[PDB]
């Protein structure tokens, strides 16, 4: 998905 | 009292207005008094989020218009409306982290000051995603710095398990990739952070271990297809 | 600014969900007093109905919290802010309907409007979600009477398949089950709609239909 | 949801 963590 | 202000935020947290728990949470580092863990992830997460919204827009809504006469001067006010929301709330954000949450830890507090850190060079690298030339060379610089010493002081004092060691490399990756526009040095750091943390998969503690394995595992799979 | 301008943010502003702007841009459409299309008026139904829904979804939980519990008196500033944003949008679009959409209708503008009333009727409905005492009698009073104008309309001018008389339909039966406590009401006017409706817009029926089955 | 939603 998104290549940065996903933090909510 | 702060007691009742971390209970506004949890609420509002649970309703999805994150504006208003990011708001208490506001409060709440304003009050200088130093930041739990818990309380820590709530003020990150709610600013996330409100900022990870306009975000979305802005992709969205500058997406159609580098697709598409005089509709796209007012698709371009409207990314530049959004734009500068955006760039608000980043600021905000950073100088929050700027004058509290940086100078109210001392030297051992590494976690919570590279915790910070990282933020720090989230909210630039959002800043920079959405910035143009001479106004973006600065604040491109002003993330790496808040990426790369924060890097370095977890380096020195927590191994490579940690979900926060693990998230400021999984961040710090994807900086160099999309932004720094290296996918060399990228990978080299995904791989820096994804080997060390094997290395020692022993130290999992039972409360961290869905953390850590979960941001191993997006490290590695931003490996492979890079 | 031309009014397609206006049309196009407020279409694009859904796509990037900022339904504030969406619903803001769309009233200011209305606020022209011409008369609106098809698709404008469902998409401004759209934009308010999902700002309002998400300051219901909200308040609900927080009313579900402030149930099962000292730290109570910040929780009910809380709802209470929730319940003034929730009002002040809710009597914007009441505000909206009567003096712009509801009288460019004229007296035989049949599908439209019965569209209205019954958006007039969802709206005070939602006013008495959150209303007390007295000042809730008078909000489900008026939601009463506009549901019943627009059943009125719908049962004589129009087909008992259309899906705006479908929708007024099930809404109508949410009420008297949600609002007046009277499940025997709610569940024969879905009978009777659902009844009427089978003699010859699925999705609706079904959900008319869904709800039948959730309650026997 | 049981009312009529997104509409
Ligand atoms: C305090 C609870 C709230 C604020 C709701 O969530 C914060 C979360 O804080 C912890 O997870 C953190 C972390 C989250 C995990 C990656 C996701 O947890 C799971 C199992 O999916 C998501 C959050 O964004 C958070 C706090 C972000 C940080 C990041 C720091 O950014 C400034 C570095 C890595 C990561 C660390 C802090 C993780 O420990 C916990 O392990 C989470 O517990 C659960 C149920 O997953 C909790 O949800």
């Amino acid at each position: 998905r998104k290549l940065s963590l996903q933090e909510r | 009292d702060r007691e009742q202000l971390v209970q506004k935020a949890r609420l509002a947290e649970q309703a999805e207005r994150y504006d208003d728990m990011a708001a208490a949470m506001k409060n709440v580092t304003e009050l200088n008094e130093p930041l739990s863990n818990e309380e820590r992830n709530l003020l990150s997460v709610a600013y996330k989020n409100v900022v990870g919204a306009r975000r979305s827009s802005w992709r969205v809504i500058s997406s159609i218009e580098q697709k598409t006469e005089k509709k796209i001067e007012m698709v371009r006010a409207y990314r530049e409306k959004i734009e500068k929301e955006l760039e608000a709330v980043c600021q905000d954000v950073l100088s929050l982290l700027d004058n509290y949450l940086i100078k109210n830890c001392s030297e051992t507090q590494y976690e919570s000051k590279v915790f910070y850190l990282k933020m720090k060079g989230d909210y630039y690298r959002y800043l920079a995603e959405v910035a143009t030339g001479e106004k973006r060379a600065t604040v491109v610089e002003s993330s790496e710095k808040a990426y790369s010493e924060a890097h370095e002081i977890s380096k020195e004092h927590m191994q490579p398990t940690h979900p926060i060691r693990l998230g400021l490399a999984l961040n710090y990756s994807v900086f160099y990739y999309e932004i720094q526009n290296a996918p060399e040095q990228a990978c080299h750091l995904a791989k820096t952070a994804f080997d060390d943390a094997i290395a020692e998969l022993d130290t999992l503690n039972e409360d961290s271990y869905k953390d850590s394995t979960l941001i191993m595992q997006l490290l590695r799979d931003n490996l492979t297809l890079w």
